[PDB]
RNA sequence: GCUUGAGUCUCGUAGAGGGGGGUAGAAUUCCAGGUGUAGCGGUGAAAUGCGUAGAGAUCUGGAGGAAUACCGGUGGCGAAGGCGGCCCCCUGGACGAAGACUGACGCUCAGGUGCGAAAGCGUGGGGAGCAAACAGGAUUAGAUACCCUGGUAGUCCACGCCGUAAACGAUGUCGACUUGGAGGUUGUGCCCUUGAGGCGUGGCUUCCGGAGCUAACGCGUUAAGUCGACCGCCUGGGGAGUA
């Protein structure tokens, strides 16, 4: 594993779960965690709290990488759209740069129709 | 929202700064909108009840204000 | 007969041939009793998005009083030149003959 | 709608003064130039459903004045009628 | 308080880009005229040499398509 | 005969008014390739579905369709249906400012003719997203539903047809007359524009309310007030807008 001093993370909130991808700057995956691969299953893994294991345990699979500067692209919304970073930081990263890059159509395609509940 | 950090500047000072950026560009309440589809009939009677909304707050309730309650 | 207002932008490695383009964008007007009435050239200029791969084009001002059968005729002078990207041909209702606030 | 050198010259063709511009010879005849002129525009255009409403305006407006014409001056109708090219 | 009024302008130039910064956000979106105070005549001429300097790379759409 | 009704001319204004042709950015989907590895998606909870034949995530390149974030507003235009990126071309209407011009040329309209949302029909294309039908998974006593994963007509285009909607302001058109208050929008004139100020004057428009009307609700110079002209319509509930 060729040794790359730093990264991206790209942090894919949806209602219901939470993709977690550090990267490096050119956009190739080192690893990852999700919420629902925490041990984590139905209504749990769509918590704040099921999401920052989701960046502990995408932090700890990186450790071999080696990387010390780390931005965040955050992507959709969610209920882990801000915990996921909190416990970034206590894997010993600073912040270089903190990104939103959630798709917003010009009302381009129909979405789906209403849920009557 | 794009936001870099600062040079001598601690991360909650970017987190909270993130947690401003992305309220000015509203981001937040164009995901929940364009998650189902309005109807251009329900579009257009949300839109004629929040003016209803806003004016019969702002010149019906200055009645209770010229009056008085104790 | 009728104002208009061009705007083309050019590749920027055929830059050198934009005094090319102008002297031969001026005598298209100009044969047809056409007042060609300011002109400017703004210099190679950074882009706020890449269109087709480039940061960069060179873009020139020109403002024409030509009859509209020699406009729709130079606007198909710019859709088969490769060297112009884009281009914005517009109708004014006077002249104009002000600097721009680029050439500012 | 007709140009401005067009009102100017069937106004000093079919008025009195150059300047009356409003009489019924010279209102039938800038009505008639244009129902002349729309007939290529709705040739092209056959869905123009909303100016087309506007073109049927003018015929209307035309056929007041020259009933209205006919029983004040049978020889002013007449030549009118004679000179842009109408049949009733 | 309307901008456009004080100056006495007649066309908003979608050319002049120092100004046309003062009435887009940090995203490139084109700004409210509850905020600017921008008269309703002079607002909807912003907006429509807005849209046409974003055709000539003037002005971004969004802050973020590279 | 006359000039106030109705119209014409000159000069400007604002506008998603209409028909046609180009082009732009963002996003979805698919296709191809790199990196990566065991989950994804969905729900109240699940399951069907998709994944170890390498998914989902992430990066790059190409294709195609449909719609135009922000501006955007009880804002604008239109006879109504209705109309929203930006650019050109052809075109209808409204309105304002003074100034001439024709001289009752007007209003309404049975039969007639044209326009008329969406759905649907005929012919030919197009098809990304969405989705009647249909399919499977749940739910439930059952579930021919609601909810989930999919998915075809249809939605889009050209040209014909249909002729209907809670097509509504549930309020036919035209003209006249009768206290007021706060706004939006579009003009134009004048006063030191000493600045967006003050001061008149037109068009359209939202909200309140007086007299009056009203069964009451409410309407209230944009009348459902007081009038005149003309047209449409109605006469207990069902059977029936059916035979
Ligand atoms: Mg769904
Ligand atoms: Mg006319
Ligand atoms: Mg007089
Ligand atoms: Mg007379
Ligand atoms: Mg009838
Ligand atoms: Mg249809
Ligand atoms: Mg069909
Ligand atoms: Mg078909
Ligand atoms: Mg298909
Ligand atoms: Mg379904
Ligand atoms: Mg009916
Ligand atoms: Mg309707
Ligand atoms: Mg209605
Ligand atoms: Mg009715
Ligand atoms: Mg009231
Ligand atoms: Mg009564
Ligand atoms: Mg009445
Ligand atoms: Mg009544
Ligand atoms: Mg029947």
């Amino acid at each position: 594993r060729k040794q790359v001093s730093d990264g991206v993370a790209h942090i894919h909130a949806s209602f219901n779960n939470t993709i977690v991808t550090i990267t490096d700057r050119q956009g190739n995956a080192l690893g990852w965690a999700t919420a629902g691969g925490s041990g984590f299953r139905g209504s749990r893994k769509s918590t704040p709290f099921a999401a920052q294991v989701a960046a502990e345990r995408c932090a700890d699979a990186v450790k071999e990488y080696g990387i010390k500067n780390l931005e965040v692209m955050v992507k959709g919304p969610g209920p882990g759209r801000e915990s996921t970073i909190r416990a970034l930081n206590a894997a010993g990263f600073r912040i270089t740069n903190i990104t939103d890059v959630t798709p917003i159509p010009h009302n381009g395609c129909r979405p789906p129709k209403k849920r009557r509940v | 929202p794009v936001i870099k950090v600062r040079e001598n500047e601690p991360f909650d000072v970017a987190l909270r700064r993130f947690k401003r950026s992305c309220e000015k560009a509203g981001v937040l309440a164009e995901v929940r909108r364009r998650e189902f589809y309005e109807k251009p009939t329900t579009e257009r009677k949300r839109a004629k009840a929040s003016a209803v909304k806003r004016h019969a707050k702002k010149l019906a309730r200055e009645n209770a204000r010229r009056t008085r309650l104790y | 007969m009728r104002h208009y207002e061009i705007v083309f932008m050019v590749h920027p490695d055929q830059s050198e041939q934009v005094p090319g383009m102008i002297e031969r964008y001026t005598a298209a007007i100009t044969g047809a009793e056409g007042k060609i009435h300011r002109l400017e050239d703004w210099g190679r200029r950074q882009l706020a998005y890449p269109i087709n791969k480039l940061h960069k084009a060179h873009y020139v001002l020109m403002n024409v009083e030509a009859p509209q059968e020699v406009i729709d005729e130079l606007e198909t002078t710019f859709r088969f030149n490769d060297a112009v990207i884009r281009s914005m041909v517009m109708r004014t209702k006077h002249a104009v003959t002000e600097a721009s606030p680029m050439v500012k | 709608s007709l140009s401005t050198e067009a009102t100017a010259k069937i106004v000093s063709e079919f008025g009195r003064d150059a300047n009356d511009t409003g009489s019924t010879e010279v209102q039938v005849a800038l009505l008639t130039a244009q129902i002349n002129h729309l007939q290529g525009h709705f040739a092209e255009h056959k869905k123009d459903h909303h100016s087309r409403r506007g073109l049927l305006r003018m015929v209307s407006q035309r056929r007041k004045l020259l009933d209205y014409l006919k029983r004040k001056d049978v020889a002013r109708y007449t030549q009118l009628i004679e000179r842009l090219g109408l049949r009733r | 308080f309307c901008r456009f009024t004080a100056e006495g302008v007649q066309e908003i130039d979608y050319k002049d880009i120092a100004t046309l910064k003062n009435y887009i956000t940090e995203s490139g979106k084109i700004v409210p005229s509850r905020i600017t105070g921008t008269r309703a005549k002079y607002q909807r001429q912003l907006a429509r040499a807005i849209k046409r300097a974003r055709y000539l790379s003037l002005l971004p759409y969004t802050d973020r398509h590279q």
